[PDB]
C-alpha cells in the first residue's frame, strides 16, 4: 500500500476529526462531512483505475451523487435550524438532553 | 518461491521492419490480405499460451513474411507507393479519406504489378 | 521523475485539508475545500481518470460547494504500481462509465428513484409551517 | 403532511431496508442505508416543531457520519483485496471500521448519546418506527458477516450498551426516553450473542420488536409522554393499565412470561462456548431494567394515582380510531412461552 | 457614414486572425513541415513512441520510408 | 371526444411552449418501437471492430468459418456499404 | 437478514459488478483477471472455512498482484544496493540504462 | 507486428534488468538472482517499475506520463 | 506540462496585470480621506443542485449511444430524463417555482 | 516554442477586447442616429489607448473595510478563467487538443460565478451581498439548460471533441439539424455574460471588464464553432481561421444588435423564463435527440 494511499486516508482522517471536534458552526460539520466524500471519492477512483476494474468505473459517480444529495439535506435541515434561533451555532440544540 | 526464466538477449535478435507508421497504414489493406497466414499462427499461438516467452518463432516468422511484402513493394512500385504514404503522413489523423487518389493509383498499379 | 509529483500533489491535499479542519470562518474552510477539491482533481487527471477528475471539477466544485458558499453568504512511490498494456482504440474508463446504461439498469432505477425522493422531502422539509 | 406523499416516503423508509436486506453487493447496500436515511427525516419531522426539527437534525448527522465510515470501510475492504461481495471482511481495520460504523447506526454504546434525545424530540409514531423498524438493517449486516468480527469488540459494546441501559433507565420520568434506554439495553442483549448465533439475535429481535410495539401502541392508546400523565389512565380504562402493566412485568424477562424467553435461550447458547461470568453480569444488569419497570408498573395500575375533575368528560368518549393487531402483539409478548421450541424455524 | 466603423472591426478580424494562424504555422515549424499529430485512445500514441524509436534522431517526424528498408 | 379535443385547443392557447414540449417527448417515446432503422442501428453497432478477431483452431469439423478473410464464408458487410 | 431474492428468482441484480472477471465491456481484462480466477475456481462450492485454510496461496498471490508489495519491496532494495554501491564507486552503469543505446520498435 | 514488437521489447528489457541485478547482488548474502515471488509459476505481465526501474529518470517519466500529458 | 505552463502563464500574466493595475495608482500623494434570509434564493440554489446532479448522471449518454443493448439504453436514457421532468412538474405544481 | 504560441493566443485576445469596446460605441452610435468616438485618432482607432491609461492611472477606491484577501483574489480568478477558456477552441487546431475540450469549457464555465460570488461578499455592503447572490443564482439558473443544450447537440458528434465538430459539419451546419436548440443557446449565452436584455447588475474594475468581454468574444467564437461550420482544408487552415473569425464577428455584431434593440426583463420575469418554457421544451428536445440517431440508424461514429 503505496504512500499516495496513506495520504488519502490520512486526509480522511483529519475530516472525521475536524467533524468531531465540533468548536461550533454546523456549516463547518457539514463541510468537514463533504471533505470526507471528497477523499472517499478520491481514494476510491485511484483504486478502480489502478486495478483496470471497468464495471467498477459507475461507482465513483453513483457514490458523488448520492453524497451531494445528502449534502442538500443537511444543508436544508441546517437553514431550517438557523431560522428557529437566527445562528447556526451548536450549542444552541441543547433542547432534547440524556 | 522459484526462479524465471527469460530468453537469451540473442533469442530476441531479428530484423527489425523499419518503416513510419504512416507507411504501414498506407500498405494495411494488402498487408492484412497478403500477409494473414503467419500472422493467424502468430496470433491464435499468442492467445493459447498465454505466454510471450512461446511464441517468438512465430514473431520471427510474421517480421520475416512482412518483409518480403515490403521488398515486394519496394520492387515492383516504388514510385507509387511513395507519392501515396507521403500523402498519408501530411495528415494528423493520417486519414484515408483525404486522399482517394492517390490510393486508386496505387490499387491499380499493385492490381497490374502484383 | 518530477520530485514525485503525485506525492507533492497529496501533500497538499492533506495540508488543504488540515487547513480548513480546523474550521475558520465557515468561507475560509470553503476556500480551503476548494484548494484541496481542485488539487485531488489534478490528482485523478495526472493518474488517467481525465473524465472523473473532470466530473469532480464540474459537479463537486461547481455546484456543491457553489451552494453551500451561497447559503453561507446568505447567514452572516508513483510510477511503479502503473500498468503495462494498452487501452485499445478507446478509453477503458469513458467504456465502464458509459456501461452505466446497459449493465447499471438496477442503479440507474434506485438512483433515479433517490433523487426523486430526495426533491420532494426537500419539499417537504422547506414547506415549514 | 398529504397523506399520498407520506404513504411514499413510508414505501421508501421500506424499501432501502429491503434493498440492505436482499442484496449481495456494498455499494447496493449503502444506498439502501442512504435511501433509508434519505426518506427517514421527513417522518421524524411530520408534526413541525423546534423538537422534531433538532432530532432530525440530531439523527442526520449521525447516519450521515455513521454511512461515512461504512463506505470508508467497504473501501478499505475493496483496497485490500479486490472484491465487493459481503463475505469475510479480509482486512482487520476495515472490520473495526465498519463495526463502529455499525454500532453508531444501531445505538450501541457508546454511541447511543444520540437515542434519548431523537426518540423524546420526535413523535410517538416515530418513535415507534425509529426505535422497530430502523433496527432491521444494521443487524442483518451484522448477521451476514458474524464469522469476521472480533468477539472482543462485540461483547464490549453490548456489555456497555446493557449497563448503561440499565443505569440510565432509573434517572427518567419520561416514557419515550425509558424506551430509548430500554431499546439501548436490548440491542445489547441482541448484540452480546451475535458471535455465537445469530438465530438467537434474530429471537431476540423478533421478541422485542413485538414487545415495543405492544408497548407503543398502548401508549398511543392512552396518551399519556409522562409516568405523571400515565398515572391518570386508571380512571377512564383500567383494562389497559392492566394489560400495560403484563407487558411491562414481560419487558423485565420475568418468567413465565414472553420477556424470559430471548435472555434464558441467549444465556444458554453462551454457557455452550464455555462463558460464565458474561450471562451472569447481563442478569444481573437487567435487573435495573426490570426494577424501573417495576416502578413504572407501581404508577400505572398497582396504585390508584389522585385525578382530576376534568376526566369526568373523558368517561364520555370512546377511541374512534382502534388500532389493530395490538391484541395479538400483546398475546404474542406475554403468552408464547410454551411455544419457545418454535425457534427451530431459524426465525 | 456606416464604413466608418469598418476599420476599427478590421483591426478586431487582424487581431482574431493572429492566433490561429500562429498555431497553425508553430504546428507546421515543430511537426516538420506537416500537421501535428493527434493521440487519443493510446493507440496512435503507441505508433508516435514507434515511429520516435524508429527514426533514430528521437523525433517521431523523422518519417522513415522505403528505403529504410534495405 | 369534445372534451378531449377542446382541453386540446385549451392547452395550445396561452400555454404553446408545454404543447410542443409534451408533443416531442410522446413521438420521441413511441416512435423508436416502430421504426424499422433501429435494427439496422444495432447491426451496425455489432458490425464496429475494436478488439482483434481472435481466430479459432482448427479440426476438420467448421466448414462455416472462412480459412481467409477473402473467403465467401462468414458474415458480409455490403448490407451496410448498400446505405 | 439475507433474504436471497435473486438467486430465488434468477434477476442477477447486482451480481454483474462483483468482480472483477465478470463479463467487462468490450472484453477489456481485470489486471488480476487469472490471479482472481484461480482463488475462485480453488474456492468454489467449498465453504469458508476451508477455503481460508486450503486456498491461501491463490489469495496470496491474488493480493500480491492488488498490491505488489513484495514486488516493490524488492525492487526498492535492489535500488538501494545499486545506490550504496554507486555512493562508494565500484560499479558502472550499463550503456542502455543510460539511455545513450538506440531503441527498438 | 506491434504485438510481436512488444513481446520482443519486453523480453529485452527483462533480460537487461536480469543481467544488471545478478552484476549487482553478488555479495549480498541471502540474495537469489531472479526470483519470482509467486507461487505460481504462471507468466505475469510486469509493471512498469520492473522494466524501467533502473534507468534514467527522464526515460522513466516519458513512459510513465506521455500519453497523459501529450496534448 | 503544457497545460500546466499555460495554466501558470495565464495566472502570471493576471497577477501582473491586476499588481500593477492596483500599486501605479498609489504611488503619487493623494488625499487618503441583514436577517431576511429569504428562502426562494435557497430553493432555487438547492433545486439547481439536484438538477445539476442529474445532468451529471445524464452525462455519458455519447459513449452510451454504442452498446449493442440499444433498446435497453434507450429505455434508460428515457427513463431517467422522464423522472427529471417528473421532478420539474412536481416542483412545478407544488408551488415551488414562484417569487 | 510553446510559450511564443500561448503568448500569440493571450495577447491578440486582450488587443480584440481592448477594440470590442470601441466597435460597441461606434455601432451602438451608429445605430442611434449618431457617431461613435471619431476625435481621438482617426477614427477613434486610439481612444482604447487612452481608456486603458486613463483607468491604469486612476486612483483605486479601497472600501477601507473590505477583506483584502478575496477582493484581490476575485479579478486574478475572473482573468485567468477567461484566458483559459480561449485554449481548447479549435481554429482549425487547438493549442491544446483534448479529447474531453467541452467537458473542460463546461467545468471552467462552472467555476466562473466564484469570483462574481467572492466579489459581493467582499464589498462589505448588504445591498451588493443581495445583487451578487441574485446574479449567481441567474449564471447556475441559466448554466443547467446550457450544460443539457450542449450534451443533447453533441449526441449527434460522437464525442466531447471539439475538433470532430469541424467534421460532423463538412457538409451542413448543425444550425439546419436543430435551430431550436441553436437559438435557446444564444439566448442562455446572452443570460450567461449578463448581457442585454439579462444584465441586471479603476484597476479590478477594468480586469472584470477584460474578463467579461473575453468571456463574449469566447462564447461567440463556441457558437460558431459549435452550429455554423466552416470547411477546413488542411493544405490551407487560413481559410478555416478566415471564415471562424467573420462567423464570429457577425455572432458579436449579433450580441451588440440585441443589446441596442430590447427593453431588459425583470428577475422573476427571467427566471420564470427559463424554468418554465426552456427548461421543459429543453428536456423534450434533449430526448428527441436520444432517439433520434437510433431510430434513423444514423449514430456518430467515434465512441
Ligand atoms: C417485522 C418488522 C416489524 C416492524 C414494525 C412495524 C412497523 C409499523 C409502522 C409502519 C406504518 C406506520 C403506521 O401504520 O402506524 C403505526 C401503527 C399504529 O397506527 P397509528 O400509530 O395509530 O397511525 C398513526 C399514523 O401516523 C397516521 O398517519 P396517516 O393517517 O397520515 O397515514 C395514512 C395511511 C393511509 O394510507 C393511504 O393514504 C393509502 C393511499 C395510497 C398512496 C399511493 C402511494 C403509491 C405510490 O397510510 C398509513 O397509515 C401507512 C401505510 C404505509 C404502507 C405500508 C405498506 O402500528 C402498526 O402499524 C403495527 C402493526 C403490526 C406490525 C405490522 C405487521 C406485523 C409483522
Ligand atoms: C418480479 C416482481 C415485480 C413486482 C416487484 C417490483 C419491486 C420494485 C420495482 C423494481 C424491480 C424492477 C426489476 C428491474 C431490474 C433490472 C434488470 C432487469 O430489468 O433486466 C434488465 C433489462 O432491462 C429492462 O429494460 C429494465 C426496464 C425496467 C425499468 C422501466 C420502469 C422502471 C420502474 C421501476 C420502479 C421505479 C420507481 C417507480 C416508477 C413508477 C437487464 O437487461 P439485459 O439486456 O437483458 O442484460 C444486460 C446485461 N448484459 C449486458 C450482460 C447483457
Ligand atoms: C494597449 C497599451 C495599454 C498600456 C497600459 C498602460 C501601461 C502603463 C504605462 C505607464 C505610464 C506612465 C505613468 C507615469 C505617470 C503616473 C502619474 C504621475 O504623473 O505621477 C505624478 C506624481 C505626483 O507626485 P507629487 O507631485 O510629488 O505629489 C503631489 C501631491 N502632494 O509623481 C510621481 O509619483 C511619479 C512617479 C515616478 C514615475 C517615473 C517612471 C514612470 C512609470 C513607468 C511605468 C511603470 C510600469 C511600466
Ligand atoms: C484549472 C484547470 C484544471 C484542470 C485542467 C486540465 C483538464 C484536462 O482534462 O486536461 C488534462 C490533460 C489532457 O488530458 P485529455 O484531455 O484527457 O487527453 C489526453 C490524452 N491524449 O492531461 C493531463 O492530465 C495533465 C493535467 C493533469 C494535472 C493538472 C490538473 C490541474 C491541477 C490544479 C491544482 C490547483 C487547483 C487550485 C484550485 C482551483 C480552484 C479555482
Ligand atoms: C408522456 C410523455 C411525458 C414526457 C414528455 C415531457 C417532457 C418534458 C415536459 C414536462 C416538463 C414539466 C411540465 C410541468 C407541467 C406543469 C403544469 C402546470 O401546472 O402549469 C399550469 C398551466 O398549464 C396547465 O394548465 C397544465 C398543462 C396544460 C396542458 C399541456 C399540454 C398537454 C398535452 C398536449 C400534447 C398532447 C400530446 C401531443 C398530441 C398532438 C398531436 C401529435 C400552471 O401555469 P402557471 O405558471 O401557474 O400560470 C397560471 C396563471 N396564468
Amino acid at each position: 500500500m503505496p504512500l499516495v494511499y496513506m495520504n488519502i486516508i490520512m486526509a480522511f482522517a483529519i475530516a472525521l476529526a475536524g467533524l468531531l471536534m465540533y468548536r461550533s458552526h454546523l456549516m463547518s460539520s457539514l463541510l468537514c462531512l463533504e471533505g470526507m466524500m471528497l477523499s472517499l471519492f478520491i481514494m476510491s477512483t485511484l483504486i478502480i483505475l489502478n486495478t483496470h476494474f471497468t464495471l467498477a468505473n459507475m461507482m465513483p459517480i453513483i457514490l458523488l451523487v448520492f453524497a451531494a444529495c445528502e449534502a442538500a439535506l443537511g444543508l436544508s435541515l441546517l437553514v431550517m435550524v438557523s431560522n428557529t434561533y437566527g445562528t447556526d451555532y451548536v450549542q444552541n440544540l441543547n433542547l432534547l438532553q440524556c | 518461491p522459484g526462479i524465471v526464466e527469460l530468453p537469451t538477449l540473442e533469442d530476441l535478435k531479428v530484423q527489425e521492419v523499419k518503416v513510419s507508421s504512416s507507411v504501414l497504414k498506407a500498405a494495411a489493406h494488402h498487408y492484412g490480405a497478403q500477409c494473414d497466414k503467419p500472422n493467424k499462427e502468430f496470433m491464435l499461438c499468442r492467445w493459447e499460451e498465454k505466454d510471450p516467452r512461446r511464441c517468438l518463432e512465430e514473431g520471427k516468422l510474421v517480421n520475416q513474411c512482412a518483409l518480403d511484402f515490403f521488398r515486394q513493394i519496394k520492387r515492383h512500385c516504388a514510385e507509387p507507393f511513395t507519392e501515396y504514404w507521403t500523402c498519408i503522413d501530411y495528415s494528423g489523423l493520417q486519414l484515408f479519406r483525404h486522399c482517394r487518389k492517390q490510393q486508386a493509383k496505387f490499387d491499380e498499379c499493385v492490381l497490374d504489378k502484383l | 521523475m518530477t520530485m514525485y509529483i503525485a506525492f507533492i500533489l497529496s501533500t497538499i491535499f492533506v495540508i488543504g485539508f488540515v487547513g480548513f479542519s480546523s474550521k475558520p470562518s465557515p468561507i475560509y474552510g470553503g476556500l480551503g475545500l476548494i484548494v484541496s477539491g481542485g488539487v485531488g482533481c489534478g490528482i485523478v487527471l495526472n493518474f488517467g481518470g481525465s473524465f472523473l477528475g473532470l466530473m469532480v471539477f464540474l459537479i463537486y466544485l461547481g455546484g456543491m460547494l457553489v451552494v453551500f458558499g451561497y447559503t453561507t453568504a446568505m447567514a452572516t512511490g508513483d510510477w511503479v504500481i502503473y500498468d503495462t498494456g494498452d487501452s485499445g482504440f478507446f478509453s477503458e474508463e469513458a467504456m465502464g462509465i458509459a456501461a452505466l446504461y446497459s449493465y447499471g439498469t438496477w442503479l440507474v432505477i434506485v438512483t433515479g428513484w433517490s433523487l426523486l425522493i430526495g426533491v420532494v422531502v426537500i419539499m417537504e422539509i422547506t414547506r415549514g409551517n | 403532511m398529504n397523506p399520498i406523499i407520506y404513504t411514499t416516503l413510508i414505501m421508501t423508509v421500506m424499501s432501502g431496508t429491503m434493498l440492505v436486506m436482499i442484496s449481495s453487493h456494498w455499494l447496493l447496500i449503502w444506498i439502501g442505508f442512504e435511501m433509508n436515511l434519505l426518506a427517514m427525516i421527513p417522518v421524524l419531522m411530520k408534526n413541525f416543531n423546534p423538537r422534531a426539527t433538532e432530532a432530525a437534525t440530531k439523527y442526520f448527522l449521525t447516519q450521515a457520519t455513521a454511512s461515512m465510515m461504512l463506505m470508508m470501510a467497504i473501501i478499505i475492504n475493496l483496497l485490500y483485496s479486490g472484491q465487493w461481495t459481503i463475505t469475510k471482511m479480509f482486512n482487520p481495520v476495515a472490520m473495526t471500521m465498519m463495526t463502529m460504523a455499525l454500532a453508531m447506526k444501531l445505538g450501541l454504546s457508546p454511541f447511543h448519546f444520540w437515542v434519548p434525545e431523537v426518540t423524546q424530540g420526535i413523535s410517538l409514531q416515530a418513535g415507534l418506527l425509529l426505535l422497530t423498524w430502523q433496527k432491521l438493517a444494521p443487524l442483518s449486516v451484522l448477521c451476514q458477516i458474524s464469522q469476521s468480527i472480533n468477539p472482543n469488540l462485540m461483547l464490549t459494546m453490548a456489555m456497555l450498551s446493557i449497563l448503561i441501559g440499565g443505569w440510565g433507565g432509573l434517572n427518567q420520568t419520561q416514557l419515550r426516553k425509558i424506551m430509548a434506554y430500554s431499546s439501548i439495553a436490548h440491542m445489547g442483549w441482541m448484540t452480546a450473542v451475535l458471535p455465537y448465533n445469530t438465530t438467537m439475535t434474530i429471537l431476540n429481535l423478533l421478541i422485542y420488536i413485538t414487545m415495543t410495539l405492544a408497548m407503543f401502541m398502548l401508549l398511543i392508546h392512552s396518551s399519556a409522554t409522562t409516568t405523571l400523565s400515565l398515572s391518570h389512565t386508571w380512571n377512564k380504562m383500567p383494562v389497559i393499565t392492566s394489560l400495560m402493566m403484563v407487558t411491562l412485568l414481560s419487558m423485565g424477562g420475568l418468567p413465565p412470561l414472553s420477556g424470559f424467553m430471548p435472555k434464558w435461550m441467549i444465556i444458554q447458547e453462551m454457557t455452550k462456548n464455555e462463558s460464565i461470568i458474561m450471562p451472569t453480569l447481563m442478569a444481573m444488569t437487567a435487573l435495573l431494567n426490570l426494577y424501573f419497570y417495576m416502578r413504572l408498573a407501581y404508577s400505572s395500575s398497582l396504585t390508584m394515582f389522585p385525578s382530576t375533575n376534568n376526566m369526568k368528560m373523558k368517561w364520555q368518549f370512546e377511541h374512534t380510531k382502534q388500532m389493530k393487531l395490538l391484541p395479538t402483539m400483546i398475546v404474542l409478548s406475554t403468552l408464547v412461552l410454551p411455544m419457545t421450541p418454535a425457534l427451530s424455524s431459524l426465525n | 457614414m456606416w464604413f466608418e466603423i469598418l476599420p476599427g472591426i478590421a483591426v478586431m478580424a487582424a487581431c482574431l486572425f493572429i492566433p490561429g494562424m500562429a498555431t497553425a504555422h508553430i504546428h507546421k515549424f515543430t511537426n516538420g513541415g506537416k500537421e501535428k499529430r493527434v493521440a487519443h485512445f493510446s493507440y496512435q500514441w503507441n505508433l508516435m513512441e514507434r515511429d520516435r524509436r524508429i527514426s533514430g534522431v528521437n523525433r517521431y517526424h523523422v518519417t522513415k520510408g522505403l528505403e529504410n528498408i534495405d | 371526444a369534445g372534451r378531449i379535443a377542446s382541453f386540446l385547443k385549451n392547452a395550445w392557447a396561452k400555454e404553446p411552449v408545454l404543447v410542443a414540449s409534451f408533443a416531442i417527448g410522446g413521438l420521441a417515446i413511441i416512435l423508436p418501437s416502430l421504426s424499422p432503422y433501429t435494427n439496422y442501428a444495432i447491426r451496425i453497432n455489432r458490425a464496429t471492430p475494436y478488439n482483434y478477431p481472435v481466430p479459432l483452431r482448427d479440426d476438420g469439423n467448421m466448414p462455416d468459418v472462412p480459412s481467409h478473410p477473402q473467403d465467401p464464408q462468414g458474415p458480409s458487410l455490403e448490407w451496410l456499404k448498400n446505405l | 437478514p439475507f433474504f436471497d431474492v435473486q438467486k430465488r428468482l434468477g434477476l442477477d441484480l447486482d451480481r454483474w459488478m462483483t468482480i472483477q472477471s465478470a463479463e467487462q465491456p468490450h472484453k477489456i481484462p481485470g489486471r488480476c483477471h487469472a490471479f482472481e480466477k484461480e482463488w475462485i475456481e480453488c474456492a468454489h462450492g467449498i465453504g469458508g472455512i476451508r477455503a481460508e485454510k486450503e486456498c491461501k496461496i491463490e489469495f496470496d498471490d491474488f493480493v500480491e498482484c492488488l498490491l505488489r508489495q513484495k514486488t516493490m519491496k524488492r525492487l526498492s532494495a535492489i535500488k538501494r544496493q545499486r545506490d550504496k554501491l554507486i555512493k562508494e564507486g565500484k560499479y558502472t552503469p550499463p550503456p542502455h540504462h543510460l539511455g545513450k543505446e538506440d531503441p527498438r520498435p | 507486428l506491434f504485438q510481436a514488437e512488444k513481446d520482443r521489447r519486453v523480453l529485452q528489457m527483462l533480460r537487461e534488468n536480469l543481467e544488471e541485478e545478478a552484476i549487482i547482488m553478488k555479495d549480498v548474502p541471502d540474495w537469489k538472482v531472479g526470483e519470482s515471488v509467486f507461487h505460481t509459476t504462471r507468466w505475469v505481465t510486469p509493471m512498469m517499475g520492473e522494466l524501467y526501474g533502473l534507468r534514467t529518470n527522464e526515460e522513466i517519466l516519458s513512459a510513465t506520463y506521455g500519453f497523459i500529458w501529450y496534448t | 506540462m503544457n497545460i500546466m505552463l499555460t495554466l501558470l502563464t495565464n495566472v502570471t500574466l493576471a497577477s501582473l496585470l491586476v499588481l500593477i493595475a492596483f500599486w501605479l495608482p498609489q504611488l503619487n500623494a493623494y488625499s487618503e480621506k441583514r436577517l431576511p434570509f429569504s428562502m426562494k434564493f435557497f430553493l432555487v440554489a438547492i433545486t439547481f443542485l439536484l438538477f445539476d446532479l442529474e445532468i451529471a448522471l445524464l452525462l455519458p449518454l455519447p459513449w452510451a449511444s454504442q452498446t449493442n443493448n440499444l433498446k435497453t439504453m434507450l429505455t434508460m436514457a428515457l427513463f431517467l430524463l422522464i423522472l427529471l421532468a417528473a421532478s420539474l412538474a412536481y416542483e412545478w405544481t407544488q408551488k415551488g417555482l414562484e417569487w | 516554442m510553446f510559450m511564443i504560441n500561448i503568448l500569440s493566443l493571450i495577447i491578440p485576445i486582450l488587443l480584440a477586447v481592448a477594440f470590442l469596446t470601441l466597435v460597441e460605441r461606434k455601432v451602438l452610435g451608429y445605430m442611434q442616429l449618431r457617431k461613435g468616438p471619431n476625435v481621438v485618432g482617426p477614427y477613434g482607432l486610439l481612444q482604447p489607448i487612452a481608456d486603458a491609461l486613463k483607468l491604469f492611472t486612476k486612483e483605486p477606491l479601497r472600501p477601507a473595510t473590505s477583506s483584502i484577501s478575496m477582493f484581490i483574489i476575485a479579478p486574478i480568478l475572473a482573468l485567468s478563467l477567461a484566458l483559459t477558456m480561449w485554449v481548447p477552441l479549435p481554429m482549425p487546431y487547438p493549442l491544446i487538443n483534448m479529447n474531453l475540450g467541452v467537458l473542460f469549457m463546461l467545468a471552467m464555465s462552472s467555476l466562473a460565478v466564484y469570483s462574481i460570488l467572492w466579489s459581493g461578499w467582499a464589498s462589505n455592503s448588504k445591498y451588493a451581498l443581495i445583487g451578487a447572490l441574485r446574479a449567481v443564482a441567474q449564471t447556475i439558473s441559466y448554466e443547467v439548460t446550457l450544460a443539457i443544450i450542449l450534451l443533447s447537440v453533441l449526441l449527434m458528434n460522437g464525442s466531447y471533441t471539439l475538433s470532430t465538430l469541424i467534421t460532423t459539419q463538412e457538409h451542413i451546419w448543425m444550425i439546419f439539424t436543430s435551430w431550436p436548440l441553436a437559438m435557446m443557446w444564444f439566448i442562455s449565452t446572452l443570460a450567461e455574460t449578463n448581457r442585454a436584455p439579462f444584465d441586471l447588475t479603476a484597476g479590478p474594475f477594468a480586469m472584470f471588464f477584460m474578463a467579461e468581454y473575453a468571456n463574449i468574444i469566447m462564447m461567440n467564437a463556441f457558437t460558431a464553432i459549435l452550429f455554423l461550420g466552416a470547411s477546413h482544408d488542411p493544405h490551407t487552415p487560413e481559410l478555416y481561421t478566415i471564415n471562424f473569425v467573420l462567423k464570429t464577428l457577425a455572432l458579436t455584431i449579433t450580441f451588440l444588435w440585441i443589446r441596442a434593440s430590447y427593453p431588459r426583463f425583470r428577475y422573476d420575469q427571467l427566471m420564470h423564463l427559463l424554468w418554465k418554457s426552456f427548461l421543459p421544451l429543453t428536456l423534450a428536445l434533449c430526448m428527441w435527440h436520444i432517439s433520434l440517431p437510433i431510430m434513423t440508424a444514423s449514430i456518430p461514429p467515434q465512441s
